[PDB]
């Protein structure tokens, strides 16, 4: 038996996502300048920070 | 679950000249009751309806999937309608003679 | 599998059952969780694209190859700028060479 | 006056399935899915077959003599206000292999009816699922019409 | 003040 | 349309990445793009009646990349028909392989 | 009050608009007893408009109540509320009346005295 | 002032300090570390005891319920006071649940400072 | 400000409460708007000086800093003679600017 | 009398300091001293964290299963208060567990799920941030 | 697993691109905005002389207009009457007779199509739920299907098609037998004026301006209303639309008669706005508006929106009334007012009338004397009232009279003192705090043997309201406490024994500081008890906040005690009190997350009054700068060099020898600086240490300072021009002689181009 007349939680059991994974990063271009050599990119932190 | 512009009416323009009510009718039963349909008649609101839908949500959903639709080698341009002045006054008369049915009837005062 | 777990259990995959491989993966799986992935799900033919780029940018590419945003980032080089400074002998064995006693600050962890 | 109480009000219930100003009783379990398997009722008048229909693309359809909520109004008197629910729910098995995996199958509940629905032209015991397989029959209040469950490939 | 916290943390003030 | 439109843009954009003296020409091409940004309706606007009506174009110039072995062509589009042409790049890409219709032998893929 | 560029659009009608005839005899109101007109002049509008508007009822009250009161304004006032010929006969109705219930020595107006 | 304007300040407050960039330490939920009660103000008056719970248990165990009815007619005068487990969950509570509309009223909730017990 | 054309004083009695500038607005006349030869100071009206009022620019509307004056021609033609000289209207470009700023950033 | 009144009000003030904060300082209280009474420093083979490193239950290893089996056979056997089960909660910034008569319905106003994001945001401007300022370099 | 690639974990991406629109900054309340209609045409009672009017006229009158009312109120009653025995809802045919425009063709299909319809509805459970490589057909009707105004016309939207769709079709004038719609269409130059480059805007809003007579009234503001009704306005576009309104307001004078309610309904909700222009600009054409359409018709327009259903249109229908009693004058209005305001059927209309009268105290301020007591007499009645609400707004009238009547009038409030004083002591909640905020405001306009037992009686109920929960109620406490215990007839030790402890108790938190209008209610009466009870009282209470962790707290006690220090100075400051009042100031200088001039100001004014007590301490004030000069972000630099031309006054006049040569020479080896906003700071550094110790001793002196500043005029920055420029006519003036002829016609040179 399944009790009924209890409210709805419009929910599913499909995976869902922790909403601290996502967004932590950000743009749309590749990370190369479009090519250009002459700036400063090897690195992705701060080097003590 | 609507946003307040969605509207039982909606204004439809790119219809071919002169299509056939019957079409018009089932194209857009496509979704499900249509209350009422106008077609312009002079040049300048040749080619364009109003169309005005008895439930809110025919109406929105009718806007969300045919809004884009290709029939006689042109797109169908859609709209909500913006209901916003009237154009003749409301008849008191047969306003308060409807309403005074209302309370003769079901005993109110 | 984690997919499949997290659907089992209901519950929803944290950043914890992810942190393992997060720079893992050769699309880089930590590119499906960034900011764009809705409109870059949309950007299709780039590899092709940017590799006729070299007839209209007068600069030649070294990374025609990939995409930061689609591939990801496919390598890390943070641990060389710190055996580099220990190879050289350390900040201090570093600025033995350097006018850095000439500047009149006090220790060298604040300059900039 | 009243006293402090500690039970339920129908406020909550009400505000959640509420639906053209008739609180619904049941609603959507967590497992509800959309099926693939494109399923297919076929309804008799006592030997003269109607309409058929074709009930693949919600997760449930709910049935009962209150015709401008339900699906598919029953609408011979002995028929509940909202009566029963076809239902696609997501459950898992193991396979040949032991593999475990999930298909959306079709199950039936009675939403506490008063005469009862007939599976097999037996009643069931309301508030529960019932595993719908292939070929099944299946009766509303003492009506007159029945409903042959099938799959296109079946 | 700033100053005497300096010299209750270093020593005796 | 406005997702294949922003991603136009973006490329477009990658190549004044760096912002140097650039010039008239590479400071029209940004202020197009920016007012482009600023309002995409009326891009998109005349993106299409560019596709519908336009059939005769402005002169493009050419120059090559000294490469010391081999030497590369490279050519200068007018930024309006930059902007059409951008677009219009995208939307084929991602209908062509929606629709699939490049098998799986033609090779630079997204995929690998 | 500070601006030149627009008119007194009270002084344009006072020139432009067509008033009523009894609206000369100034009037003072010393003389006058109001809660016997009160009913008159309630009567008199709610019928002109089919129901009752107690604040159309009060403004020409308070319209009144003053020492000597400006015909002219008063019937511009009510222009808008009533449909403006019904207001010139309104006033040259009421305002007449005024002068009978004065030069009478009780202040009372001749209708009520004989009814 | 209606009690929706004291439901848009407590919102324009959080929204505030969010512009601002306080830290969580001095957040202005500081000022009551040492009270677990919050108020919640506006309620219908048909909720009971069992809907204010069944609503609010979301962000904790719920330790003690007052809700405040006109003696008289035993009716609800529509404001409750709810003393929850750990006062973290009252931090949630107002910055979750002000605002929210039950039944068309919109409730709104926010702390309280010297609770006395009746 | 001899150069809008689309603004108005009070116009009303004067008083005895000096007028101030604010500082954009600092060291100009009020009618003349002239930079030289400053004569007489500034008397508002009390409505136009009441409340918040107090301590404003005459021309400006912001924190008066200064006492306003009128040049030695305002002096001779008598143009100082007319009461609160406040512009109690705002103009089209402040709005005007105003919202073309709140467009752009 | 005052009996009584101190007794309820006692009770109050408590419940005011709720409960779970004070429980959390009486484990605090005897964790200090439990520390207190030991070496400064901590080696690896101190025989409690040797311990509590065997009972790390890891990932994908298939004894979780028997050594969850033993655990959840004996914590069966306890008079706990009831906690919630259903659909999983929603995520709160300090990982607190619903009341176990929370009807499952998630009635927030938007407000965690905001906070998670604007976090997640100023992180990623922190790296764009840092790689323009050394590219300029 | 490239299909989880394709699967999202969980659209328009431009939205950070495009400028606000109005209706974004909504609530429940202001939604009501588009929910109302342009009502139809209306008969304007003037015309024709006042004719005797020809009837059968569809042009509405007063009559029609309240028939329409209160039938719709019976129709609500009898609705929620029937919905107690048990927006969506369907219309009928004149309903949609009345929203479609003309020109159109009503047809159901078939018979069948209405019957399609009939089992559409019914049932759509799918009966069969329903390509391949085609080759295509050329044509050209794409192609031909046009959707932009072909001519020298603006980019039309995709959504002011409903507005101005007439434009797309084209077809020869001439065919276009009505000049009305000729005109019609050629008055659609307000898309070139709603959207447009500067040039056509300003041509077509000067032929608009000119042509407005022969266009009329009608066809304008037909077209024009509905898009400042459009829901997806923004603001640029509004703010256009409402000057055009008002430029052609002033044009026609008073061929506007038939359309003010329309012009009404649709600007009243500029007056309740956020954005203050918004809010002026509505003002003014609501005073033109009444301007040109005299009172008659004011009134009689807005007459039947007092007794309105609906709060929002009551609300702003009273503040647009005190507009026009602005504009036209209170004697003229005034027995409107007393009819409404004691209408005895509808408490609606006694609240929107008593409304009424605090808004004209709000708007008109000092100009109610005069009428004072007229408009006491219309209000006094409701503070007897048995509905709480009609009672709470008539004390708070009460009080917005007495604020606009500060001291005056005490004997025409006279009648009212009694009311309010019973009142406060058997009144607890809302109308506590309305009457508190009326008494206090009265407690001013009083003589002295009236305002000290009156004084002495609400302190009680004050001390008592410290405590109160309620946010308007703080508020209110907030200023009475500024206005009672700030008077001459109180006594020092009273306060600082009863009012300071729990007023520093429960005042000052972060919530105060949190909000916009009680932080500065709070820095106000805190200054006035500073008056009373001394500073170094206040100051002592409130000193260790400044090393406070919330940035915007600091800043609360920041402007404080610079406040009170400027006012009152510092000799009660003590020697341990100014100890922890340097250091504060110091500590709360080197936190600044913002940009801001408060710390800036506080710093200068403390020191400038502590005067020569300050010597003991330049040393940490100079150590301090000259380390923050060196830091790696240009915020802490910039702000750095703003202290230093603050003191430069002190530094000089405590004869810094060291330190001052220290701070010049300093300055000027910054001078090279690559941040405009720093090195305008530099400079404002230097001339404010040239100010004080002369051209003929500065340290660098001023042969070595102008080459060096010649090459920063060509900077094109707006800071360091001021500041150099400024620098430079220090030494043109003063110095002179120091500099060659050439240096000097070098200067002229590059000056002819800071002209720009
Ligand atoms: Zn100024
Ligand atoms: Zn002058
Ligand atoms: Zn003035």
């Amino acid at each position: 038996v399944i009790a009924l007349g209890v409210p709805n939680p419009r929910t599913s059991n499909e995976v869902q996502y922790d909403q601290r994974l996502f967004n932590q990063s950000k743009g749309m271009d590749s990370g190369f300048a479009g090519g250009e050599d002459e700036i400063y990119n090897v690195y992705d932190q701060a080097w003590r920070g | 679950r609507l946003p307040p512009e969605v509207n039982r009416i909606l204004y439809i323009r790119n219809l071919p000249y002169k299509i056939t009510a019957e079409e018009m009718y089932d194209i857009f039963g496509k979704y499900g009751p249509i209350r009422q349909i106008r077609v312009g008649n002079t040049p300048e609101t040749r080619g364009t309806a109003y169309v005005v839908y008895e439930d809110i949500f025919d109406a929105k959903n009718a806007c969300d999937h045919l809004s884009g639709f290709n029939v006689c080698n042109r797109y169908l341009v859609v709209l909500y309608y913006n209901a916003n002045r009237a154009f003749q006054k409301m008849d008191t008369k047969k306003k308060e003679e409807q309403l005074k049915l209302l309370k003769e009837k079901y005993g109110i005062n | 599998l984690k997919r499949q777990e997290a659907i089992a259990q209901n519950r929803r995959l944290t950043l914890e059952d992810l942190e393992d491989s997060w720079d893992r993966g050769i699309p880089r799986i930590n590119t499906l969780f960034q900011k764009d992935r809705h409109t870059l799900a949309y950007d299709k033919g780039w590899r092709v694209r940017t590799d006729f780029k070299q007839y209209q940018v007068l600069k030649q590419n070294p990374f025609w190859w990939t995409h930061q945003r689609h591939d990801g980032k496919l390598w890390n080089l943070n641990n060389y700028r710190t055996d580099m400074i220990q190879a050289l002998g350390g900040v201090e064995g570093i600025l033995e060479h350097t006018l850095f006693k000439g500047t009149y600050f006090p220790t060298w962890e604040g300059l900039f | 006056k009243e006293k402090p109480s500690f039970e339920l009000s129908g406020a909550l219930l009400e505000d959640t399935n509420t639906f053209r100003g008739v609180v619904i009783k049941y609603s959507e379990p967590p497992e509800a899915r959309i099926p693939k398997k494109r399923w297919r009722l076929y309804p008799f008048k006592n030997d003269e077959v109607l309409p058929v229909m074709y009930i693949h693309r919600q997760s449930a359809y709910l049935l009962g003599r209150h015709r401008r909520i339900a699906d598919i109004p029953i609408d011979h008197p002995s028929c509940s206000k909202q009566h029963a629910v076809f239902q696609y729910r997501l459950v898992e098995y193991t396979r040949a292999d032991g593999t475990v995996g999930r298909r959306v199958k079709p199950y039936i509940i009675d939403l506490g009816s008063g005469n009862g629905t007939f599976l097999n032209n037996k009643r069931i015991e309301p508030q529960r699922y019932y595993e719908l397989k292939e070929k099944d029959v299946l009766k509303f209040g003492f009506s007159s019409r029945e409903y042959v469950l099938l799959h296109e490939s079946s | 003040t700033q100053s005497e916290i300096r010299d209750i943390i270093l020593g005796m003030e | 349309d406005t997702k294949l439109l922003i991603l136009a843009l973006e490329r477009l954009k990658e190549a004044y990445s760096v912002k140097s003296r650039l010039n008239q020409s590479q400071r029209e091409e940004l202020g197009l793009i920016e007012q482009a940004y600023d309002n995409p309706h009326e891009a998109l606007s005349r993106i299409k009646r560019h596709l519908l009506t336009q059939r005769a174009f402005k002169e493009v110039g050419i120059e090559f990349m000294d490469l010391y072995s081999h030497l590369v062509p490279v050519y200068d589009v007018e930024p309006l028909e930059k902007i059409t042409d951008a677009y219009l790049d995208q939307y084929l890409w991602y209908e062509a392989d929606k629709r699939r219709l490049f098998p799986p032998w033609i090779k630079p893929a997204d995929t690998e | 009050e500070q601006d030149n560029r627009f008119s007194n659009k009270q002084k344009k009608l006072l020139k432009q608009l067509k008033f009523a005839e009894c609206l000369e005899k100034k009037v003072d109101m010393s003389k006058v007893n109001l809660e016997v007109i009160k009913p008159w002049i309630t009567k008199r509008v709610t019928e002109i408009l089919g129901f009752e508007d107690d604040v159309v009822i009060e403004f020409i009250f308070n319209q009144l109540e003053v020492k000597n009161p400006d015909s002219k304004m008063m019937q511009i006032n009510l222009t808008g509320f009533l449909n403006g010929k019904n207001a010139r006969e309104f006033m040259g109705e009421l305002w007449p009346l005024l002068l009978s219930a004065q030069e009478n020595i009780a202040g009372i107006p001749s209708a009520f005295l004989e009814l | 002032m209606n009690p929706l304007t004291k439901v848009k300040l407590i919102n324009e407050l959080n929204e505030r300090e969010v512009q601002l960039g306080v830290a969580d330490k001095v957040s202005w939920h500081s000022e009551y570390k040492d009270s677990a009660w919050i108020f919640l103000g506006g309620l219908p008056y048909e909720l009971t005891e069992g809907d204010i719970i069944c609503v609010f248990s979301q962000y904790g165990e719920i330790v003690n319920i007052n809700l405040v009815r006109d003696k008289k007619t035993g009716k609800s005068k529509g404001f409750c006071f709810l003393c929850y487990e750990d006062q973290r969950s009252t931090i949630l509570a107002v910055d979750n649940f002000n605002g929210i509309k039950i039944k068309g009223r919109t409730i709104r909730v926010d702390h309280v400072s010297n609770y006395r017990a009746p | 400000a001899k150069h809008h054309p689309d603004l108005i004083f009070c116009r009303k009695q004067a008083g005895v409460a000096i007028g101030r500038l604010c500082e954009k607005c600092d060291g100009k006349c009020v009618i003349c708007d002239s930079y030289v030869r400053p004569c007489t100071l500034v008397r508002i009206c009390d409505e136009c000086n009441y409340g918040s009022y107090q301590g404003r620019c005459v021309i400006c509307g912001g924190p008066g800093v200064s006492d306003a004056y009128y040049c030695k021609e305002c002096t001779i033609q008598e143009k100082d003679r007319d009461g609160c000289p406040k512009i109690v209207n705002l103009g089209s470009s402040k709005t005007d600017l105003f919202y073309e700023r709140k467009k752009y950033g | 009398k005052a009996e009584k009144d101190s007794e309820r009000d006692e009770l109050y003030a408590q419940w005011g300091k709720g409960l779970a904060q004070s429980r959390q300082q009486q484990q605090n209280v005897e964790d200090a001293m439990k520390e207190m009474q030991k070496p400064l420093a901590r080696y690896i083979d101190d025989e409690d964290l040797d311990r509590m490193l065997r009972e790390q239950e890891r990932e994908g290893d298939p004894m979780a299963n028997f050594i969850k089996k033993n655990k959840a056979k004996e914590n069966k056997n306890k008079k706990v208060r009831p906690r919630y089960s259903g659909p999983a909660p929603p995520p709160n910034r300090f990982n607190i567990w619903p009341g176990y008569r929370w009807d499952g319905v998630d009635r927030s106003n938007g407000f965690e799920q905001k906070r998670f994001a604007r976090l997640a945001s100023k992180k990623a401007v922190e790296e764009l941030a840092y790689k323009w300022s050394v590219e300029d370099m | 697993p490239v299909a989880l690639l394709n699967d999202i974990p969980q659209y328009d991406p431009f939205a950070e691109h495009r400028p606000p629109k109005i209706a974004d900054r909504e609530d429940e309340y202001k939604k009501h905005r588009r929910t109302m209609i342009i009502s139809p045409e209306r008969l304007d009672p003037f015309a024709d002389g006042g004719k005797t009017p020809d009837p059968k006229m569809n042009a509405r009158t007063y009559m029609d207009v309240m028939r329409e009312q209160h039938l719709t109120k019976e129709e609500r009653e009898i609705r929620q009457q029937l919905a107690e025995k048990a927006r969506n809802r369907p219309l009928s045919d004149e309903e949609l007779d009345a929203m479609f425009p003309e020109g159109y063709k009503v047809l159901p299909p078939p018979a069948g199509y209405v019957p399609i319809r009939t089992p559409a509805r019914k049932l759509t459970a799918t009966p069969t739920p329903l390509t391949g490589f085609h080759m295509q057909t050329e044509d050209r009707t794409m192609k031909s299907v046009n959707d932009q105004p072909s001519g020298n016309l603006p980019f039309l939207k995709p959504d002011d098609i409903q507005y101005f769709d007439k434009l797309l079709v084209d077809v020869d004038e001439s065919t276009l037998s009505p000049e009305e719609q000729k005109e019609r269409k050629i008055m659609k130059l307000l898309l070139k004026i709603k959207n447009g480059t500067p040039p056509m805007r300003k041509a077509a809003l000067r032929q608009i301006t000119d042509k407005a007579r022969e266009f009329g009234a009608g066809p304008l503001f037909n077209q024009i209303l509905p898009l400042l009704m459009s829901p997806t306005l923004e603001d640029q576009e509004r703010h256009l639309l409402v000057k055009v309104i008002d430029r052609i307001l002033y044009k026609l004078d008073d061929l506007v008669r038939p359309y003010v309610h329309k012009i009404l309904v649709v600007i009243e909700p500029l007056l309740i706005d956020e954005d203050y222009y918004a809010r002026v600009e509505g003002r003014e054409i609501i005073s033109n508006l009444a301007k040109a359409a005299g009172l008659a018709t004011m009134i009689s327009t807005m007459r039947p929106d007092i007794d309105n259903m609906d709060e929002y249109v009551r609300n702003t229908t009273a503040r647009a009334f005190a507009v026009v009693a602005s504009a036209l004058g209170i004697p003229s209005l005034l027995p409107f007012l007393k009819a409404v305001c004691k209408s005895k059927k509808s408490w609606q209309a006694r609240h929107t009338g008593i409304k009424i009268v605090q808004q004209i105290a709000i708007l008109m301020g000092c100009a109610i004397l005069p009428h004072l007591r007229s408009l006491v007499e219309i209000i006094e009645h409701g503070l007897v009232d048995e509905q709480q609400k009609v009672r709470t707004i008539s004390a708070l009238a009460i009080a917005a009279l007495a604020e606009a009547a500060t001291p005056y009038g005490i004997e025409s409030f006279d009648s009212v003192l009694k009311p309010l004083w019973k009142g406060i002591r058997q009144h607890r909640g809302k109308g506590l705090a309305a009457f508190l905020k009326a008494i206090g405001y009265l407690i001013p306009l009083m003589d002295a043997e009236y305002a000290n037992y009156y004084t002495r009686e609400v302190m009680l109920i004050l001390i008592r309201e410290f405590q109160s929960p309620d946010e308007e109620m703080k508020k209110i406490v907030l200023k009475v406490v500024k206005q009672c215990c700030g008077t001459d007839g109180v006594e020092a030790n009273y306060i600082k024994t009863e009012i300071l402890p729990p007023f520093f108790k429960h005042f000052w938190q972060h919530r105060m500081a949190l909000d916009r209008r009680n932080y500065r209610q709070l820095v106000d009466t805190t200054v006035e008890l500073a008056n009373k009870v001394g500073a170094a009282e206040i100051i002592s209470r409130i000193v260790d906040d400044l090393k406070d962790e919330a940035e915007q707290y600091r800043k609360m006690v920041m402007e404080t005690i610079e406040k009170i220090m400027g006012n009152l100075g510092a000799a009660d400051i003590d020697h341990k009190l100014e100890e922890q009042l340097i250091d504060g100031i110091l500590y709360a200088f080197q936190e600044q997350t913002t940009e801001d001039s408060v710390m800036l100001n506080g710093f200068g004014t403390v020191v400038n009054a502590l005067g020569k007590r300050v010597k003991p301490y330049l040393p940490q004030i100079c150590g301090t700068v000259l380390w923050r000069l060196n830091n790696k972000s240009a915020k802490v630099r910039q702000q750095a060099a703003d202290l230093i031309s603050r003191t430069a006054v002190v530094m000089k006049t405590c004869q810094e020898e060291k330190l001052m040569g220290h701070l010049g020479v300093v300055l000027y080896e910054y001078l090279g600086e690559e941040y405009p906003e720093v090195l305008g700071s530099i400079l404002g550094a230097l001339k404010a240490i040239v100010n004080v110790i002369g051209m003929h001793k500065m340290t660098p002196p001023i042969k070595d300072l102008l080459p060096r500043l010649t090459p920063i005029l060509k900077n094109r920055h707006e800071k360091v021009q001021e500041n150099c420029i400024d620098l430079v006519g220090r030494i043109a003036d003063r110095g002179a002689e120091y500099v060659s002829a050439r240096e000097w016609m070098r200067i002229c040179f590059e000056l002819l181009e800071l002209l720009k």
